[PDB]
């Protein structure tokens, strides 16, 4: 219903293909549509899909926390100020 | 112990003036060479190893210089790095640290 030629439309510059293409699958993969596909491709049963969302909720937080602790403490990668001590 | 290091070292002057005397030579003259020729004249041995063989050298190198107790009689160890177990590496280290310290202050072919 809606108008065509606007929604997941990338225009092709000079005549390279396939560089459109890579970014409407790049933008179609932020947004998430790509994978929504591939879920919905089966039947994600209720619970495993809960089970899902929330090991990915905290898979994510985790990768967060871990990420914040590396570049901390990366700051002390540097040579040794004192050695021989 | 330290007394008995004395003991030794009296024992090997003596022995070294007793050796001069065999071989007929001065003990007022007589070298750690002389010793170790006359040594290995006196009692020859064809061991292979060279550690083996008899010796009568200095008590310095005979014993260890591990020394005995390094405190005396009160205890008082005589290295203020002695508690650290490893005393000579690590005074060895301090001094290369040190070293360091004054070359900041301050500013391969036959060895290895």
């Amino acid at each position: 219903k809606h108008l065509k030629f606007i929604a997941r439309t990338v225009m092709v510059q000079e005549g390279n293909v396939e560089s459109a293409y890579r970014t409407l699958n790049r933008i179609l993969t932020m947004d998430g549509l790509i994978e929504d596909i591939k879920h919905r491709r089966y039947y994600e049963k209720p619970c495993r899909r809960r089970q899902r969302e929330s090991y990915e909720r905290c898979r994510r937080i985790y990768n967060m926390e871990m990420a914040r602790k590396i570049n901390f403490l990366m700051r002390k990668n540097r040579a040794d100020p004192w050695q021989g001590c | 112990t330290e007394d008995f290091i004395k003991k030794q070292i009296e024992e090997f002057n003596i022995g070294k003036r007793h050796l001069a005397n065999m071989m007929g030579e001065d003990p007022e003259t007589f070298t750690q060479e002389d010793i170790d020729r006359a040594i290995a004249y006196l009692f020859p041995s064809g061991l292979f190893e060279k550690r083996a063989r008899p010796v009568m050298k200095h008590p310095e190198q005979i014993f260890p210089r591990q020394r005995a107790i390094q405190w005396g009689e009160d205890g008082r160890p005589f290295h203020y790095l002695f508690y650290t177990g490893k005393q000579s590496y690590y005074s060895l280290m301090h001094d290369v640290y040190g070293m360091l310290l004054n070359l900041e202050k301050h500013q391969v072919i036959g060895s290895r």
